[PDB]
RNA sequence: GUUUUCGUUGUUUUUU
């Protein structure tokens, strides 16, 4: 269960090795990159366990920016910082990553 | 030393033996007390006095 | 160490069976290290000061954890004496 | 087999599939003593070996598991530990060997075992006495109380030899004081008392005619009728089983918001369950419960009238000595229940990983082993975390200072009544120990008069199955309780087996 | 060095606080020490 | 001082800290936890609960014979020996 | 035997309570009987 | 004698616990209930064998 | 700016039911999967989100609108205290429930895990990912006096010197820099790959030994 | 060379 940087959805590490991030893999390509990228985009340290089942009208979803993202476990805080390449690609594609650790 | 023992020897009234026995033959102790507060709150050293 | 003596102990830290014993006498010689030279401490077994006799049977075996584990039996006659109790 | 199924499930919609990870248990397998040396070498033991090297004379035990899958889209010999074994027993390595090899292993023949060797320490259990369970017990409560007589019974399941609950009744109202001579009941898992008529109506007999029939059987006893009359008068609001039940379910000590939907059913459950389970635990025999309750309340009313003696609580025939059987049974019962809890839980946080558990890494036999070890070595018949409220001194270090001291030590009893309140009945000798316990031998001071000893000819029952007795009764024209009429069977004999009402008969002499 | 003896086979053997304590001759796992070499007296009273 | 609550050596060197020291440390921890509450998320109910637990700890360290409420204990299952318990009783300081 | 065992303990309790009751009383140079507080009990010890 | 009972029962309307006040009035064999938050009241006949728990049970049986 | 996403009355309420200690994450995930599986069913659960926070250990809060939804959600869950120890969440603290909330080189830090715990360190490098950082400690070696570790049998600390290492028991790369025993030693100090988890920098007060050395 | 230390708390048993 490594907390994703961008969307925050968390799934068992096997899930990301094999099933991936439901929303960020399109731009983060965790399924199709070295495990270094998967771990950097999905850290094993996280805080603020938020279970989301309905996100379309949940205020928690609007605050957490997961109203569009698939309902599921989400982590409020993720420590560390993204390396240069991941954030550079995110900003090139127009995804201004907002760290959720504050 | 039993309670009834105290009772019996007080009926006798051997005050001095009582005090010394409960002091010399038990945990006698000396302390220092500040009269103003009347408590044992003194900070003492002897060789420095 | 203990105020009692250690000479009757053996070269291993034990005492031979059938040795005269007096109270306050170190019957088992055990030592423990000191958490950091001269880093050990007495762990001996003086005999009960009130109890004297002769060593009956000295056992040396390992406990369940496999560590050395002794069972030492001392013995002596009990002679009836003034004030000793008897009953019909 | 008291707890033979653990049922799991996994309705994963990730597509509703019910993966039932059910676990079943096979036969129990008991080994002979066989320790494992720290050298890894294993060998059968002997008590003297443990005495020398401070070990416990215990035998490894195996129970058979069974892991069964019921996945609908809509085991092995597991070493469970080692059980200390009382010497000379059928599992004892000294039971055999006759007179000779005992010499070779340096065993005194004059020892008769009967004790447990733990870490080289021979330990002796102390049997505890007790009144016989599931008995009607009416007593005159202290006059300074609205209660005048107290009918008491601790209902326990005959199978399993384990307490389940207790129910008590009280004659409310004083002689021409407290208004009428009413009666209200006390129940398990409740918080208030209820008029007895109400509990009759919730059990099927709402009309008072049937209630009186089941209660009063000499209609000529108008006195009985008028003591119960206030109970009948107050029993007019409730007129059917559902109101009686919701009424009862309103006081079931449960949560708030059960609503009459489920309140009536929970009330009926506690009318069936938790209530006289020794009589019946299923449906369709609440009539048997009504008849038995009527008999018990009739006894209570006779006692209130005092036409019969209050059942002498000191009458020893009611008392019962729990041998090691029931004691160890309950101890291992609680320990196995804890083992069930922990293993079933480990299934929960190990099936989530969906790893095929070996049924080996999950189980730690240390639970039962260490629990029994503590409860015996320290003698606390209970977990190390429930030291308080746990009977200590049940097990003791044996006596080998002299032969006969040990002898009595093996023929000693215990009275777990406590020293709270001096009193005289218990310590006092009562005629009803005639030929049962040593009249002269007893401790001194606090222990005097309470701990007892088996008389030279007293013998303890181990228990026998009861159904053949039922057949013998059925064999001999047993008259059922539903064929029981107050006038017809006015001189017949009510039938009781193991103390519970087991029919009617008119000519008991021949049978 | 020191003289010991087994309890089962009845054989004396000497260990030097280095060998794990096991019967040198029949594997019996309980050994013992022997009498001392000093002389013993008794008042016989 | 330590004189009141010194170290007891269950087995030669192995010393179990006196339960008085244990409960003193416990109350200091509860105090610090209350201290650690307000500068961060302290949504009232959390403050109330933590202070309630601190009060429970203090009362237990004073007395464990508080009627109507169960006793305080150590991991062993043994109820804590409150100061009152040390003081009163047939073995109390006075009588003992 | 039971009665003896009960009586010894109960009597010991009574004796303890009583001795606590009257542990300080004294006769004095005046011959009066007064307590630690000085409240006279008897105007004269045994009236004699 | 009236007996106001500020009970712990939770009322369904404003969903506030301890908001139900079960004031029993046996004089006319007629009960009374009050809420301090939404002021909902309940009525039910009360025999010599009715309690605030029975009254709350009747309220649940009636409203829902 | 999240401030325009502040909660209001129209937003679903939060009922905070406390659960058994250490089982709060278990209850969170139980609620998540129960809601997901029962979403769209004939008995749907009116819960919007479930969350637990480290500070509020034992406290579980679910975004919902009716107590019936919470009662059905927690029904069938054993890790929850039998009590309905739930208190309605006020408007202001809805965001305070999810509020998330220093390390630099050359900063004094302490070791916790392993055997070198309780030894002050000075950070001198940090890994790019933000997971591991290198340090500047006082090496603690027995010089072969007991090699042929644990955290409780160690002697005092001494600054590393080349002569002692040469004599008692060693690859000289740069002046004063020796990678000995899988450990880097610069300027007579200790350098090792220490995890960010193994270290802490906030609220550390130097001790008498540290002020004597540092 | 003078000098110099063993634990607790429980339990159960008896001792009058
Ligand atoms: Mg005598
Ligand atoms: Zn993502
Ligand atoms: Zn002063
Ligand atoms: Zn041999
Ligand atoms: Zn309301």
């Amino acid at each position: 269960e490594r907390a994703c940087m961008l969307c925050g959805i968390v799934l068992p590490g096997r899930v990301f090795m094999q099933n991936g991030c439901p929303n960020c893999d399109s731009v983060l390509n965790l399924r199709d990159s070295d495990q270094a990228t998967v771990n950097e985009c999905t850290s094993s340290s996280f805080e603020g366990l938020v279970a989301v089942g309905d996100n379309e009208h949940s205020w928690v979803a609007k605050w957490l920016r997961v109203d569009r993202f698939q309902p599921g476990l989400y982590a409020v805080r993720v420590d560390g910082r993204l390396p240069s390449d991941i954030v550079a690609a995110l900003e090139q594609y127009g995804v201004y990553y907002r760290p959720r650790d504050g | 030393f039993g309670e009834m023992e105290r009772d019996c020897m007080i009926a006798h009234g051997a005050a001095g033996f009582l005090k010394e026995r409960l002091m010399e033959a038990s945990d006698a102790f000396r302390v220092h007390v500040c009269g103003i507060c009347g408590l044992m709150s003194v900070i003492a050293n002897l060789k420095k006095n | 160490l203990k105020h009692g003596t250690y000479e009757k102990l053996d070269e291993d830290g034990l005492i031979a069976p059938g040795v005269r014993v007096s109270g306050d006498d170190i019957i088992i010689g055990k030592t423990t290290p000191i958490p950091p030279y001269h880093t050990k401490r007495d762990a001996s077994t003086p005999l009960r000061s009130t109890e004297n006799g002769i060593v009956d049977q000295v056992l040396l075996t390992t406990n369940q954890e496999g560590l050395k584990f002794v069972k030492v039996r001392m013995r002596t006659t009990k002679v009836p004496q003034i004030g000793d109790k008897f009953a019909s | 087999w008291e707890e033979p199924r653990l049922i799991l499930d996994q309705p994963a919609q990730h597509d509703n599939i019910n993966k039932r990870y059910e676990i079943r248990f096979g036969k129990i397998y008991l080994s002979r003593p066989t320790m494992t040396e720290a050298d890894g070498t294993t060998h059968a033991m002997f008590p003297q070996e443990a005495r020398l090297r401070n070990l416990t004379y215990s035998s490894p035990v195996y129970l058979d598991m069974e892991k069964s899958m019921f996945t609908s889209i809509d085991g092995n010999k597991v070493h469970i530990g080692k059980v200390p074994i009382m010497l000379r027993s059928k599992f004892c390595s000294l039971r055999t060997l006759d007179e000779v090899d005992l010499y070779k292993m340096k065993e005194c023949p004059y020892d008769m075992g009967g004790y447990f060797v733990i870490n080289g320490s021979e330990k002796v259990l102390i049997a505890q006495e007790r009144s016989a369970a599931n008995i009607v017990q009416v007593f005159k409560k202290a006059a300074p109380s609205p209660i005048s007589h107290v009918a008491e019974i601790r209902s326990a399941l005959e199978k399993g030899s384990r307490l389940i609950s207790t129910m008590q009744i009280k004659l409310y109202g004083r002689e021409d004081k407290g208004t009428g001579r009413t009666i209200k009941a006390t129940l398990p898992y409740v918080k208030q008392d209820i008029p007895i008529v109400i509990v009759f109506r919730a059990l099927g007999v709402v009309p008072d005619g049937e209630i009186l029939q089941h209660i009063c059987y000499d209609e000529n006893d108008w006195q009985m009728l008028e003591m119960l009359k206030p109970c009948i008068e107050e029993g007019f609001v409730i007129q059917d089983k559902e109101v009686a039940l919701d009424f009862i379910g309103r006081r079931g000590s449960a949560a708030l918001g059960i609503r009459r939907e489920k309140r009536i059913q929970y009330a009926k459950d506690i009318l069936q369950k938790e209530l006289l389970p020794h009589i019946t635990q299923e449906e369709g025999f609440e009539t048997r419960k009504t008849f038995f309750l009527g008999y018990m309340v009739n006894r209570l009313l006779l006692c209130a009238l005092e036409r019969k003696d209050q059942d002498d609580r000191d009458h020893f025939g009611k008392k019962r000595l729990d041998l090691a059987g029931p004691l160890l049974a309950n101890l291992f019962r609680i320990l196995f229940r804890k083992l069930t809890r922990e293993i079933y839980r480990y299934m929960q946080r190990c099936i989530e990983t969906d790893r095929d558990f070996n049924l080996n890494l999950a189980v730690k036999s240390t639970t039962i082993t260490s629990g029994l070890k503590y409860s015996l070595a320290t003698g606390n018949w209970g977990e190390q975390k429930k030291a308080m409220s746990s009977r200590a001194g049940v097990s003791q270090v044996l006596n080998r200072y002299t032969y006969s001291s040990t002898l009595s030590h093996l023929r000693r009893t215990n009275t777990p009544i406590g020293r709270d309140g001096k009193l005289a009945k218990p310590r006092q000798l009562h005629n009803t120990h005639w030929g049962l316990v040593c009249p002269a031998e007893t401790p001194e001071g606090q222990a005097c008069g309470l701990v007892k000893n088996l008389s030279l000819l007293s013998g303890i029952s181990i228990g026998s199955p009861s159904e053949p007795i039922i057949n013998f009764l059925e064999e001999w024209g047993m008259e059922p309780l539903e064929d029981y009429d107050p006038a017809q069977h006015t001189k017949s004999t009510r039938i009781f087996v193991n103390g519970v009402w087991t029919g009617i008969h008119r000519d008991p002499s021949m049978l | 060095g020191v003289k010991y003896t087994c309890g089962a086979c009845a054989h004396n053997f000497s260990l030097n606080k280095s060998d794990p304590v096991r019967c040198k001759e029949c594997g019996h796992r309980v050994i013992y020490k022997a009498r001392t070499k000093r002389m013993i007296q008794f008042d016989a009273r | 001082p330590p004189q009141v609550r010194p170290s007891i050596a269950m087995d030669e060197t192995t010393q179990g800290q006196d339960d008085l020291t244990h409960k003193l440390s416990d109350i200091l921890k509860a105090n610090i936890n209350v201290q650690k509450l307000e500068m961060d998320g302290s949504p009232q109910h959390i403050i109330n609960e933590v202070e309630q637990l601190l009060q429970f700890h203090v009362a237990t360290y004073m007395d464990n014979d508080i009627a109507g409420q169960p006793q305080a204990l150590q991991k062993s299952g043994r109820p804590v020996k409150a100061i009152r318990a040390r003081l009163k009783g047939k073995e109390g300081r006075l009588r003992g | 035997l039971i009665d003896t065992a009960v009586k010894t303990a109960e009597t010991g309790y009574i004796q303890r309570r009583l001795v606590k009751a009257l542990e300080d009383i004294m006769v004095h140079y005046d011959g009066t009987t007064r307590n630690s507080l000085g409240d006279i009990i008897q105007f004269l010890y045994g009236e004699d | 004698i009236k007996q106001k009972l500020e009970t712990q029962f939770t009322c369904l309307f404003c969903n506030h616990d301890n908001s139900v006040v079960c004031t029993l009035d046996k004089k006319n064999s007629i009960g009374l209930l009050e809420c301090k938050k939404c002021n909902l009241s309940f009525q039910a006949p009360i025999n010599s064998l009715s309690q605030p728990i029975d009254i709350y049970s009747d309220w649940i049986d009636a409203c829902e | 700016p999240q401030r325009l996403l502040i909660p209001t009355v129209d937003d679903p309420g939060i009922w905070g039911v406390k659960v058994r200690l250490g089982k709060e994450k278990d209850v969170v995930r139980q609620i998540l999967k129960k809601k997901l599986a029962r979403e769209g069913t004939k008995n749907p659960l009116e819960i919007y989100s479930a969350f637990q926070r480290d500070s509020f250990k034992g406290h579980v809060y679910i975004e919902a609108r009716k107590a019936e939804a919470i009662n059905d959600a927690l029904k069938g869950n054993v890790n929850v205290f039998s009590n309905n120890s739930k208190f309605l969440v006020g408007i202001v603290e809805y965001k305070d429930l999810l509020r998330p909330v220093k390390l630099t080189r050359g900063s004094y830090v302490r070791v916790k895990n392993g055997k070198f715990k309780g030894d002050l360190a000075q950070v001198d490098e940090v890994l790019e990912n933000g997971l591991e950082a290198r340090l500047k400690l006082v090496p603690r070696l027995d010089y072969g006096k007991d090699l042929s570790y644990t955290s409780k049998f160690r002697p005092a600390q001494r600054l590393f010197s080349e002569a002692e290492a040469r004599v008692h028991e060693i690859r000289r790369d740069r002046d004063g820099f020796v990678t000995y025993g899988g450990e880097e030693y610069y300027e007579g100090f200790l350098y090792k790959t220490f995890r960010l988890q193994n270290l802490i920098v906030n609220s550390i007060n130097p001790t008498l030994n540290e002020l004597s050395l540092f």
